[PDB]
């Protein structure tokens, strides 16, 4: 996992060395902003069943073309494996706001994501149309915080350069 | 005025059958009677009150205003009589804010949204002068009113084409939803109240779910951000033959 | 490997402009379909001819002539061979200059004049 | 809305200031000046039919994808609607042009147009193409030199009402981008 | 769209109902007047070329004005695009005869017309001409069936009606 | 709303093509057994009282902690509503039962429903299990293999029937899921 | 170029050594298979500009879509781009029947082309639906003989499995 | 590789001063902004790949000889390339803006660029073509004046990071002129 405390042990560890103070002094911004992304993330978690119903819509309004016979939102089985792998990536974003980096969209969510959309003819622009649909409908004040919401779309704008 | 959607994607406004039964010397009305009568009281009772399905010990209160509207088979005395009621002030007035009750005024009676904030506060102008009824009456005694439904018809939502703010159409496609919706599930809160206030706009999921089928609900997004930037200043150029000018 | 037809084309072009007139322009070639579009832009060899700029004041009535004597021929009755579901077509609209002729003309038929 | 004159005193209200002499001579040039704003305004309502259905359908001439099947063009039903929307933003331009600030344009018309365009499905590329077409008619209509249709004015330049509406026609392509 | 399934229990949800054993009824019409409304619509499908080449001329044989200057055919891709409005005409009367109501009629090609053929100078009495040719071309032994021709001509002066 | 008929209209306009011979042995085979359509959709709206009833009875059976305080159909007023939601969710099956297409059932029911039943508390893995239970009772008054109430009909199979509205019924099952 | 020549030259000179039996036995296979792909080399480079412009709109007429706002079909330039690209394909293909192997396939069409349709945003499943078009249209005797579109389909779906 | 802080100790370390006084209070006020530089380098990493494509695709709408055959984007293998060796110069400018000294963008990045695209045979003029593209996306991201997209921010000034991100890319293309 990319966080703030695995950066600099193993930029530590790979030159033979112990924390320095300019490694405790990079934890002290882990203890100054863990206030702002950790209710972040519990807003998101008691709130994801409602997110991602709005959030797997948005693919389907603009790629309305994948319930017709023969794209991969063909039948019944294949549209709810589409809200499946939406609820995948809303849970990757709770774990890097819990965490305090890219650390589980990098390992789980993005390494090996476009040789396998590719093989089985799944667009990557509609596992993205879903993802900014999420970013733009997002209130300053209301949702979360100011710079709760600063980090939440600072995660989903990292999903979405990646998958493009 | 010639509005893509309105008679061709939605269904015809329902009402009673004519405005000349009122200059009848023997009549009051075309009489329809009560097979074509009580499902005229189901398009009022699902227009006035959203879809809110009052029961049988709900419309056992609704007898005095019924009995009425089948001696005057005028519309705009029914809708009167509904919105005075226990039944619509106990749904709409009682568990939610003041500008939840005047955003579900314009849908239930108007069939559109709110236009303005200057428009809005004259509503609440209207409450510190004689309450709730002085906000309903001055509605169903409108000059707007008048001019798109009269006596004849149930107040519809009107798909106009030709709507004096872009924004009126925009507001009125949050505020009607889909069909099987209600107006109860936000807990209390206005949708429209923060782009009123500010002077900004509605999210499109939230209008192209109640478009009617046929309309390409929700395409033509492109997948940065969905509203305007105030501040920003673009350089657009046309091609003259020399060069290229930015009448700026 | 040269051919009659071709060097009979280019021999045209060596004279000057003053005295070639519209052979001069004999030693462009045929492109392909998509080079004569929007990005790209390249003049066919009509365009450098005085038949390309003819808008007369003049015109005819047509209500002159006797009735069947007015002739109308559309080239095709079918709507998706006219217009198919891109806009690539040769009929309607500005797509009709995307075609894999009539880049280069007969401009040796007449004169040097 | 706004005028001209109304823009002027909003701003001195900020500062509390009274309009005076110093800010009064751009309001002197603007009645000294104002017939030629008038002169204008029936340059481009009198020949306001042809210059819709000519933008409309020189964005058909660029794009013939518009009137295929699934196109936003096709039938019958979304060609009138296309046609009453482009006589709708140049009547707001010809208010905005009249009153000489874009407050009316702004909030009445270009105000949430970029939402209902991305419901309904609208293209906004071409879109901004027939405003573009009709902003390079409007501006011949100004200066008198347009093809056909030469109309009868007095002599001078109207050049600054010419970029003045130029840039009334630019604010309807940076509200639908 | 109305056809007669999509009349019946628009009624039917209009008034909050069940399908009714009236509108059992009026399926067993849909029935009885099908093969006469099939058998006009196969009958277009394999002539269309034919009937919109007949029917397009008779616009310009009795109105030789339309290559003037500014009229309405007045270049090829006019003539081309004149061909096209009666091939789309006729498509949606074939589509009229399949769904067994007026309803294709007039939501791809009525609805608008008035204001979009007075817009372009386009003339109502040009449009009327060609499609009035060809309702009294029809021979009613000869090309199709007797009653097949009633419901194929219903179509075409409906078309007439709502264009004048 | 689409018909069966009119599905096969908008696919071919889509195409620009008019509807040949292959597409028309699809529907005189609509209208060959199209007395069969009208001899099913009577024998769900003749027993649809019943219908609705032994629907959430059985719901109540296998998720007893609906009628305790906190549960979602615990008293009156909200077990009438829940009545009625089973009414209005077999009257657009039958609609869509009429029609040979799920057009009516999609827009005019489904659209927005799992968006509400989230706001309003219902709980909807219990809300599927009051679908699937009517879903059991109506395909066996189509094939008339119910215990009570042998329906007299004529001798053939409606066992395509009874598939075609058991797919309705997952519609509605997978919309709130 | 990958090719049959340029194959067992390079792998006789990273072993060091000359041309030996078994590279002259490989470069007879190029002789007797010659015959069937320069036959469909030369059909296919008399007839190309009505195989291109019958396979671009195959596109549209099964992703009726991309004309939607944002797409990649929305105006007049990027339709001359997409039947631009398809002829670049189709050149491509009349190359490696030419060379006798998938040489200008591999260095000009397909490296680079996942990251090109990914950062533009073109559906590479749109990219595949024209050339799969072509390749169930030929017609086995009529267009070229047996073995030559043998040769002519294995080029064809080499770029299929090199987009999927 | 040096930072905004090794700056000011190799400049004391030479005449061997101690660092205090007035240059401990210039320092002082670079981390009383060091908030609006971190509110702005994520304001560019987000929209990172927005910001190529554009620039790569607005070289090529200004030469389209580069698309032609023969030209130095024509193939697939060369697009790649190009869209790659682009959004390097962009990473490599967000560090100079995070680290704010411009030392880790000018060794690691443009000592030899000039040397090794003429090498390749790539127009040096199009690659400055495309990084004043960059440089115009770059001020109006953090100024907030994208037509595109607006983001959130805290109220105030950015003039002085807009004035440092504009000297970066200017440095960039005076190197590989
Ligand atoms: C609707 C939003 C989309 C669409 C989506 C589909 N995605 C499908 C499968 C799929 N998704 C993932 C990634 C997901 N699984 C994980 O384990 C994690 C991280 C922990 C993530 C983000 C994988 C690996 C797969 C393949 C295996 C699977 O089936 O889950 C999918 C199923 C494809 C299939 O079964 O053939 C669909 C339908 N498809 C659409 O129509 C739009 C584009
Ligand atoms: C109505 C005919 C007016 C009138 C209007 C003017 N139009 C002017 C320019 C213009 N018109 C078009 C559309 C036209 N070009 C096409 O290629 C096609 C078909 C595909 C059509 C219908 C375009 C593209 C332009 C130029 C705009 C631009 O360059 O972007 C115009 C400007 C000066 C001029 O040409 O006259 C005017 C005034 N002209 C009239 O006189 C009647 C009153
Ligand atoms: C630029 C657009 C023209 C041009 C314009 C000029 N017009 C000038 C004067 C002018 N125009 C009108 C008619 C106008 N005033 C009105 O009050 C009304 C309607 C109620 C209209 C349509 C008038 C009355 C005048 C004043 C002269 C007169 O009374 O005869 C003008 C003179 C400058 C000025 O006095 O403001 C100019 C330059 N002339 C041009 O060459 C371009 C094309
Ligand atoms: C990416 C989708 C971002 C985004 C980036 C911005 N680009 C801005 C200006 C700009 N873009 C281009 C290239 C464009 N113009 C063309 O003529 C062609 C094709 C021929 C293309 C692709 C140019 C030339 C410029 C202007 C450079 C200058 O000003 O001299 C820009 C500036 C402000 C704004 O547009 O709001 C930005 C932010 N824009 C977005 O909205 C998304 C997030
Ligand atoms: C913000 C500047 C606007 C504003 C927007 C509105 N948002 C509305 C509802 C809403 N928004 C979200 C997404 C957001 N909330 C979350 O809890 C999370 C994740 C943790 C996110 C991304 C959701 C899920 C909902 C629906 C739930 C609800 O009923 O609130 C909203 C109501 C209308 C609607 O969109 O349905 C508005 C008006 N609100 C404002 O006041 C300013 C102007
Ligand atoms: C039963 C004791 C009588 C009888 C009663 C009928 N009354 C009918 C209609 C009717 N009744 C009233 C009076 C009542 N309703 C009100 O709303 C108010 C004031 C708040 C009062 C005092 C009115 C106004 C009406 C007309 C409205 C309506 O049409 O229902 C009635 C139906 C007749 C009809 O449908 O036209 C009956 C049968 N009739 C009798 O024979 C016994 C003696
Ligand atoms: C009309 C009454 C005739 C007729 C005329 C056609 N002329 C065609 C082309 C053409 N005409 C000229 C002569 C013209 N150009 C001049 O410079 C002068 C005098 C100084 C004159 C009289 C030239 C040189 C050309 C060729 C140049 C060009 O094509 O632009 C023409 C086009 C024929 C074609 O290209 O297919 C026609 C139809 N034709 C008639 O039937 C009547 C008798
Ligand atoms: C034509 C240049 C466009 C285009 C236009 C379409 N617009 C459609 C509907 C529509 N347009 C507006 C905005 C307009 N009405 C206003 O009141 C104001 C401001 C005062 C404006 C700018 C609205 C509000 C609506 C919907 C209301 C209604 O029509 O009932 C439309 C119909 C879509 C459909 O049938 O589904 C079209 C086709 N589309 C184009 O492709 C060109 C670029
Ligand atoms: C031939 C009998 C006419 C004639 C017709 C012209 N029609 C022109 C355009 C046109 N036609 C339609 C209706 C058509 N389009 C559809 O999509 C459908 C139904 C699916 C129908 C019936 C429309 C909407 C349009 C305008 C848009 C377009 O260009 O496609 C036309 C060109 C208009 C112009 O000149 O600017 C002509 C010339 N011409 C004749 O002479 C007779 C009257
Ligand atoms: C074989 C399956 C059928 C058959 C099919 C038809 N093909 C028709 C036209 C046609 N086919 C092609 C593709 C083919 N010809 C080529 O030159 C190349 C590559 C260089 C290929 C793959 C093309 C390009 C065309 C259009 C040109 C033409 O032949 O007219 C055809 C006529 C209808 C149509 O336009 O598609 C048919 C019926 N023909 C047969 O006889 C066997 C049974
Ligand atoms: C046309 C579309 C359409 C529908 C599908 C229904 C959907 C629907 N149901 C309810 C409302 C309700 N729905 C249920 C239903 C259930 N709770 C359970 O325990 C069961 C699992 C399940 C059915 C047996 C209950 C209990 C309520 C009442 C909630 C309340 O009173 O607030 C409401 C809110 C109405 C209101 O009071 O304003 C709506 C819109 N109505 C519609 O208009
Ligand atoms: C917890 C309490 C409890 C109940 C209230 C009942 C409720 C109930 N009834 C049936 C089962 C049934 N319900 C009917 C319907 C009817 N039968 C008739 O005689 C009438 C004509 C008509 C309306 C009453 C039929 C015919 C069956 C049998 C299964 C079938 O033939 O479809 C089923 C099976 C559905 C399934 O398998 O998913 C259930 C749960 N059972 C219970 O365990
Ligand atoms: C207005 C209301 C109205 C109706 C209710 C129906 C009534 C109805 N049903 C059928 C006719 C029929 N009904 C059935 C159906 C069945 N037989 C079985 O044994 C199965 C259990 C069951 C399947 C659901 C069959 C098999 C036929 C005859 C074949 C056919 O024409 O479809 C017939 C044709 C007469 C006949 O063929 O005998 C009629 C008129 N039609 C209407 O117009
Ligand atoms: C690790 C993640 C991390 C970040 C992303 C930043 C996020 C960030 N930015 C600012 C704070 C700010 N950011 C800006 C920046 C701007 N305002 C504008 O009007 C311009 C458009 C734009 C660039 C000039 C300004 C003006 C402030 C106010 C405080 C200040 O002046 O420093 C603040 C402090 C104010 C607050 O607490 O809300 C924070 C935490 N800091 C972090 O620690």
């Amino acid at each position: 996992m990319k966080s703030v405390i695995t950066t600099v042990v193993s930029a530590a560890d790979a030159a033979g060395r112990f924390p320095s103070n300019s490694d405790l002094e990079s934890i002290q911004g882990n203890i100054q902003r863990s206030a702002a992304r950790l209710e972040a993330a519990e807003k998101l978690a008691g709130n994801h069943e409602a997110v991602v119903k709005e959030a797997g819509d948005a693919c389907f309004a603009k790629y309305a073309y994948l319930k017709n016979p023969g794209e991969a939102g063909e039948n019944q089985e294949k549209i709810n494996k589409c809200y499946r792998d939406v609820d995948h990536y809303m849970r990757l974003v709770n774990y890097c706001l819990v965490v305090g980096g890219t650390g589980p969209l990098d390992e789980w969510g993005i390494a090996g994501a476009r040789e396998v959309y590719r093989t089985l003819n799944l667009p990557t622009s509609a596992y993205v149309a879903s993802i900014a649909y999420t970013r733009d409908r997002l209130c300053v004040p209301r949702d979360m915080s100011a710079q709760a919401g600063v980090e939440f779309s600072a995660y989903l704008d990292y999903l979405i350069n990646a998958l493009s | 005025a010639f509005s893509s959607i309105q008679n061709v994607l939605t269904d015809a406004p329902l009402g009673t059958p004519s405005a000349m039964g009122f200059l009848d010397e023997r009549t009051e009305k075309p009489l329809m009677g009560p097979s074509e009568m009580d499902e005229l009281v189901y398009a009022v009772y699902k227009q006035v009150f959203g879809n809110a399905h009052i029961m049988e010990s709900e419309r056992a209160e609704l007898r005095d205003a019924e009995s009425l509207f089948r001696y005057l088979r005028d519309v705009r005395e029914f809708v009167r009589a509904l919105a005075k009621s226990n039944a619509y002030t106990s749904r709409f007035l009682q568990g939610n804010q003041q500008y939840r009750f005047f955003e579900l005024n314009f849908k239930h009676l108007l069939g559109r949204g709110p236009r303005s904030l200057e428009e809005m506060a004259s509503h609440s102008a209207l409450y510190a002068e004689g309450g709730f009824e002085a906000v309903i009456d001055a509605i169903l005694d409108s000059d707007e009113y008048a001019q798109e439904f009269g006596s004849t018809v149930v107040p519809y939502c009107r798909f106009k084409g030709e709507y004096p703010t872009n924004e009126e159409f925009n507001r009125m496609l949050v505020l009607k939803g889909a069909n099987s919706t209600s107006d109860k599930a936000g807990k209390g809160r206005s949708k429209l109240c923060y782009s009123i206030a500010a002077g900004c706009s509605q999210n499109w999921l939230s209008m192209s779910k109640a478009l009617p089928f046929g309309t390409e609900k929700g395409t033509g997004f492109n997948l940065i951000s969905s509203s305007r930037n105030p501040a920003a200043r673009p350089r657009i150029g046309t091609k003259i033959p020399g060069g290229v000018v930015f009448s700026s | 490997v040269s051919t009659t037809k071709a060097d009979l084309r280019y021999v045209g072009a060596t004279k000057p402009a003053a005295v070639g007139g519209r052979r001069a322009m004999n030693l462009m070639k045929q492109q392909p379909f998509w080079m004569y579009g929007p990005p790209y832009n390249a003049v066919t060899q009509d365009e450098y001819e005085p038949i390309s700029a003819a808008a007369p004041k003049a015109f005819v009535d047509y209500q002159i002539f006797a009735p069947g004597t007015v002739k109308v021929s559309p080239d095709s009755v079918n709507a998706n061979e006219l217009n198919p579901v891109s806009g690539m077509s040769k009929y309607i609209g500005k797509t009709q200059k995307l075609v894999g002729d009539q880049g280069i003309s007969d401009r040796s038929d007449k004169l040097p004049m | 809305m706004l005028d001209a004159f109304s823009r002027v005193v909003v701003n001195s209200d900020a500062k509390a200031a009274y309009v005076g002499g110093s800010d009064l001579q751009a309001l002197k040039s603007f009645i000294a000046d104002g017939n030629k704003r008038l002169d204008a305004v029936n340059s481009i309502v009198s020949n306001a039919s042809c210059m819709v259905s000519d933008a409309v359908s020189g964005m058909i001439c660029e794009n013939p994808g518009l009137i295929s099947p699934g196109g936003n063009c096709y039938t019958n039903r979304r060609m009138a609607a296309c046609l009453r929307d482009g006589e709708i933003i140049l009547r707001y331009v010809s208010y905005a042009l009249l009153a000489g600030d874009a407050s009316v344009l702004e909030d009445r018309c270009l105000n949430g147009l970029k939402e209902t365009y991305i419901a309904l499905g609208v293209p906004t590329n071409s879109s901004i193409r027939a405003v573009s077409i009709m902003k390079a008619q409007a501006v011949a209509f100004i200066t008198n030199t347009a093809t056909e249709r030469k109309m009868s004015f007095a002599a001078g330049d109207c050049t600054s009402l010419a970029s003045e509406v130029a840039s009334y026609f630019d604010r309807v392509g940076a509200a639908i981008s």
